[PDB]
């Protein structure tokens, strides 16, 4: 039931154990000019947000970090049935 | 939620006191028993 | 004690009464103030555990 915006809920008390599972998330890219930017991207997750929203125009099963779990459930969905068989 | 309710003594509970007796217990847990059905996510707390 | 309008105006008389004894009542605008400080988000993580 492909929607069009998803938003991720930190609640409780397991819901405060997955806010710092995407607080981890931290990828590191140095620019072109030698100069190590070590910055925070997300603002937007931090230890008083309760809730962060996940936006595509076109579908959230189109959208880049969705399409592609998505697949490779599918296609090993698809292989596993087939290797049982 | 209430009913302003007055007079009404233990040898009077009367019908207005069943009917708010209604409205803010047997049916206001009705309310929070509620939205627990359709919640489905653990992660949003209701505070009452 | 709320101080306000409707049935409790019969009541309104001795709200400066019980305050002489080290006692206070509230206005609306005072347990308005009372309970929306039950929504502040220090509160709001101590009522889920």
């Amino acid at each position: 039931n492909n929607p069009n915006e998803l938003t991720i809920h930190f609640g409780g008390a397991k819901g405060r154990a997955i806010r710092d599972n995407y607080i981890g998330m931290m990828f590191e890219t140095i620019g072109e000019d030698g100069a190590l930017k070590s910055e925070k991207i997300f603002k937007d997750i931090d230890e008083t947000t309760t809730s962060y929203t996940f936006v595509s125009p076109t579908g959230l099963l189109s959208a880049t970090q969705f399409t592609q779990p998505a697949l490779t459930l599918m296609e090993k969905a698809a292989y596993e049935d087939i290797k049982s068989k | 939620a209430a009913i302003p309710e007055n007079g009404n003594g233990l040898d009077n509970i009367d019908s207005k006191s069943e009917f708010a007796h209604r409205i803010m217990l047997t049916n206001l847990l009705r309310l929070l028993g509620a939205v627990k059905s359709k919640k489905t996510t653990d992660t949003r707390p209701a505070q009452c | 004690w709320t101080r306000g309008t409707g049935l409790m105006s019969a009541n309104n008389i001795i709200a400066e009464g019980i305050e002489k004894l080290g006692v206070r009542t509230f206005s609306q605008k005072e347990m308005a103030f009372n309970i929306l400080g039950l929504l502040t988000p220090e509160i709001v993580q101590l009522c889920q555990e």
